[PDB]
């Protein structure tokens, strides 16, 4: 019989966004696993022979209670077998179809351990980007299981995410029409689906017709029965807000009433249960020391107005003319400032200039969108003996200023 | 030290047979359409070829090799870097002059524009988004001097800094 | 005692705060400009930053804003040109930069801001050249704060003030209370204190004038008129004090509390006495 490192290969459990999954069990005890089997020739064959070295470097890293335990990961000649934690339950999807609907009493618990598994794969910059009942595992003791990332990603600092995942409900809006994202954003909308399937044991967006069912995410219109209490349902609409800066987030659900009642202390961070140790829970609760408040006593060192009205920052510089008529300018701009580029994009550069005083170079990004109709953006974004910051200011300084 | 061959073709009963069989038969195990091996081989070169339903064959898209008597069979390269994952992922994987998307919603949050409420240190500001950092935010210019301010990070920590800068 | 060895373990890094604001003037900025910059970006000071020698070449405080007014102020009848004129590079030709590592200890940062006698120290990565935070002596005792009850107690706390003889009890600079701001201004820059105890004829403290409350001349365009008294320029926001007998621990509460940067020590009823400052506390707590 077929066997890998001890174990012996079983039926295919199923196939996930990427690889094969059968149930292995062990040759001398009939302890279970669940192994992924990944083809090193489809991998190479694609551009994602560096896409599967970061998500094992990551995936090897993770210790939840709540996300899919990697155990090992085992090489052959052909194939990558990556065995982790099985669970016998089965998915959550054939859960919510078992049964009508769940419990507001086990559902709100199914949903704080999902959530759990989110945040702290949010923490680590990793954004699972296929949320859905049938990637939730459960256990035999009813505990939910994140599975099959796959279509997961790291999120870089000043970096947004391109890549339209995911299945086509669970869906954000933006994902849907091909626009750029933060990332987490992402992840919540498809909990707050998740959310209405585990009280609704239906959908929130559904249409046979595509077209008909991406217009009704864009317009982030669904109907909220009668038997979903007022406080539940404004943690729905929150959740699923079209506009990802409405949008809630993490620690908005965290101080909603409804996901605060009946919460373990062990799932989140800064909860009682939770924890050189001593000395950040002395730093971590003073707010006040580290974080600015929002709109009692004015502080000593508070600035009277100069009144005059406040200034408003802006992004970057703007534009009204034509888009190659910008790039156009821009390319001529770096001729009288001697700038070495290379082309990414037809509106993204990154440009690269040599300090004449320190003699480091100093490189920065350049990227142009698109603002409402008739209106554009340039956007600046620095790259990594004097000082980085004031280098990226006095790079761009300069370019600002020959540039009409 | 595993070695997986997988029989992709069609068949009732396939079998394998190599150097490490003398050319002998191996029943293969078969789930819905495939019929797999896992052996324990050394590192080198080895020659392998299947028999299905009565009839000597090989994989089409796999190395073989004619031992000049007209027998074709396979080629398999057991390496040493086969069985470290990422020693398998390695093998596995300017300055010219020339010659737009939507702006994401997330970088019109300009955080020098919103207030700290009149309780905390003034220097004092929230905590930024990850996606608006390294970023450039300005102000008009006014009387010849230019205002330029982004967020870096440095470890935990982040810092909002201001040039005014004369132009 | 315990609180020394405390200071030599933590970095300058365990202050700064998770999200903060640096306000930095270029050395060719107009004076005046960079004044009213510190007022429109509710900082107290910035680093200054020479372009042509790529380097931090030092800060910019309100106190160069007394220097300058005290300095160049003819009357209220004729405007201040140099004020008006002058760029920060130009007045600091008529008038070395002091930093640290954000790895350095908290011991050092003390230690630093007393033998310099300076207010505010740059914290600069060594690694980037990037300036990120301005320490003072009030971050530094208020994160002492924090940890009073983690490093418990060493003997003197329960030491009365007279016992300790900690700040200054002779020749204290105040002002009347119809002291012109110039002649404030001017013991300013003379005695080189903070803040200046306002008395009335009986002697009592009916206000105190800080350095902090002259950029305020800035902030109404006030300025050029030094001729009005100390308590017209107190208009806008028309006094924390402490005993002898009373611990230091519970002065230390006091000043963290008000988040200010001295108490006066008073006799029985409101007559001065002393004054005990922040710089004279993270002193005694430094030469143990
Ligand atoms: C979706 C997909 C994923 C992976 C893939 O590449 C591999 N499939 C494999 C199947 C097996 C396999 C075959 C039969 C088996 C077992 C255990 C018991 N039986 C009876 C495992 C092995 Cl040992 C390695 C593989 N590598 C091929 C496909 C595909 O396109 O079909
Ligand atoms: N870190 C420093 N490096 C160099 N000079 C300083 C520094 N801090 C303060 N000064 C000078 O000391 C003056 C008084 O400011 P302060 O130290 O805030 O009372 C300032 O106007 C500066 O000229
Ligand atoms: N109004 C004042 N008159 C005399 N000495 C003072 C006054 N204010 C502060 N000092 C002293 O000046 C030193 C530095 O205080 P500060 O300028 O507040 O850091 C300490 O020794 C204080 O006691
Ligand atoms: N002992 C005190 N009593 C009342 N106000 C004070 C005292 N010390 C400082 N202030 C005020 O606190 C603000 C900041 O001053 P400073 O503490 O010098 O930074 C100014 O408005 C001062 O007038």
């Amino acid at each position: 019989r077929v066997k890998i490192g001890h174990y012996v290969l079983g039926d295919t459990l199923g196939v996930g966004t990427f690889g094969k999954v059968k149930i292995g069990e062990h040759q001398l005890t009939g302890h279970k696993v669940a192994v992924k089997i990944l083809n090193r020739q489809k991998i190479r064959s694609l551009d994602v022979v560096g896409k599967i070295k970061r998500e094992i470097q990551n995936l090897k890293l993770f210790r939840h209670p709540h996300i899919i335990k990697l155990y090992q990961v085992i090489s052959t000649p052909t194939d990558f077998f990556m065995v982790m934690e099985y669970v016998s339950g089965g998915e959550l999807f054939d859960y919510i179809c078992k049964h009508g609907r769940v419990e507001e009493m086990e559902a709100r618990r199914l949903f704080q351990q999902i959530l759990s598994a989110v945040d702290y794969c949010h923490r680590h910059m990793v954004v699972h980007r296929d949320l859905k009942p049938e990637n939730v595992l459960l256990d035999a003791h009813m505990n939910a299981k994140i599975a099959d990332f796959g279509l997961s990603n790291m999120m870089s600092d000043g970096e947004f995410l391109r890549t339209s995942c995911g299945s086509p409900n669970y869906a954000a809006p933006e994902v849907i029409s091909g626009r750029l994202y933060a990332g987490p954003e992402v992840d919540i909308w498809s909990c707050g689906v998740i959310l209405y399937a585990l009280l609704c044991g239906t959908l929130p967006f559904d249409d046979e017709h595509v077209p008909t069912l991406f217009k009704k995410i864009r317009g982030g219109v669904f109907y909220i029965p009668e038997y979903l209490n007022r406080s539940v349902a404004t943690l729905l609409m929150h959740m699923l807000q079209v506009d990802p800066l409405k949008r809630a987030t993490i620690k908005d659900i965290r101080e909603h009433e409804w996901f605060k009642q009946d919460l373990p202390s062990y799932l989140f961070p800064e909860d009682p249960s939770y924890d050189i140790i001593d000395n950040r829970r002395i730093m971590n609760q003073a707010s006040e020391f580290y974080l600015a408040s929002s709109p009692l006593k004015p502080h000593p060192e508070r600035m009277p107005p100069l009144a005059v009205k406040k200034a408003k920052w802006h992004l970057g510089i703007r534009s009204q003319s034509k888009p190659y008529d910008i790039m156009a300018e821009v390319y001529r701009a770096m001729k009288q400032l001697d700038f070495e580029w290379k082309v990414v994009n037809a509106y993204h550069l990154r440009v690269r200039r040599k300090n004449p005083v320190t003699g480091n170079y100093v490189k920065m990004s350049l990227q142009l969108y698109l603002v409402d109709n008739r209106s554009y953006l340039l956007d600046f974004k620095s790259i990594d003996l004097g000082s980085h910051t004031m280098d990226f200011f006095e790079m761009c300084a300069s370019l600002i200023t020959t540039l009409a | 030290r595993p070695t997986v061959f997988r029989w992709t073709g069609g068949g009732k009963e396939v079998y394998l047979s190599g150097s490490f069989n003398n050319w002998s038969k191996l029943p293969l195990t078969r789930s819905h359409n495939n019929f797999v091996a896992i052996l324990d081989l050394p590192e080198g070169e080895h020659q392998y070829k299947f028999f299905v339903d009565g009839q000597w064959t090989h994989d089409p898209s796999e190395p073989i090799v004619t031992s000049q008597l007209g027998t074709v069979n396979n080629i398999i390269q057991v390496k040493k870097t086969d069985f470290e994952v990422f020693d398998a992922l390695m093998v596995d994987s300017q300055e010219p002059y020339v010659c737009p998307p939507i702006l994401p919603p997330h970088l019109l949050q300009v955080i020098l524009n919103k207030d700290t409420g009149i309780s905390c240190d003034p220097a004092l500001l929230p905590e930024p988004n990850h996606v608006m950092l390294n970023h450039l935010y300005a102000l008009s210019i006014k009387d010849g001097v230019m205002v330029l301010s982004a967020t870096h990070r440095y470890k935990k920590k982040y810092v909002t800094t201001l040039l005014y800068k004369p132009i | 005692s315990v609180y020394t060895s405390f200071m030599k373990s933590h970095r300058c890094y365990d202050l700064i705060p998770t999200s903060s604001k640096l306000v930095v003037f270029d050395t060719s900025l107009q004076v005046k400009k960079a004044f009213f910059a510190l007022v429109t970006n509710g900082v107290r000071a910035a680093p200054l930053w020479d372009s042509k020698k790529q380097s931090f070449v030092g800060m910019l405080t309100i106190t160069d804003f007394i220097n300058i007014l005290h300095r160049y102020y003819k009357s209220a009848l004729v405007q201040i040109y140099e004020l008006e004129e002058h760029k920060i590079e130009t007045w600091r030709e008529v008038y070395p930069l002091v930093c640290i590592s954000p790895n350095a200890s908290l011991f050092d940062a003390v230690s630093s801001l007393i033998r310099n006698k300076i207010h505010r120290l740059p914290v600069i990565d060594p690694e980037s050249g990037n300036t990120l935070y301005i320490l003072t002596h009030k971050r530094i005792l208020k994160f002492l704060k924090l940890f009073i009850t983690e490093f418990p107690k060493p003997e003197f706390m329960s030491k009365s003030l007279e016992e300790l003889q900690i700040g200054t009890y002779a020749n204290i600079a105040m002002v009347r209370t119809t002291t012109p701001v110039y002649v404030a201004l001017g013991i300013f820059v003379q005695h080189r204190v903070s803040a200046l105890p306002v008395v009335d004829e009986k002697g009592r403290v009916v206000d105190i004038y800080s350095k902090f409350d002259v950029i305020n001349l800035a902030a109404e365009k006030t300025y050029n008129n030094l001729d009005v008294s100390v308590t017209k320029a107190l208009q806008h926001r028309s006094v924390l004090k402490c005993y002898l007998h009373e611990t230091l621990e519970t002065i230390i509460n006091r000043l963290v509390e008000a988040e200010v940067h001295r108490l006066v020590v008073v006799d029985e009823n409101d007559v001065v006495k002393g004054i005990v400052s922040l710089s004279d506390i993270l002193q005694a707590l430094v030469l143990t």
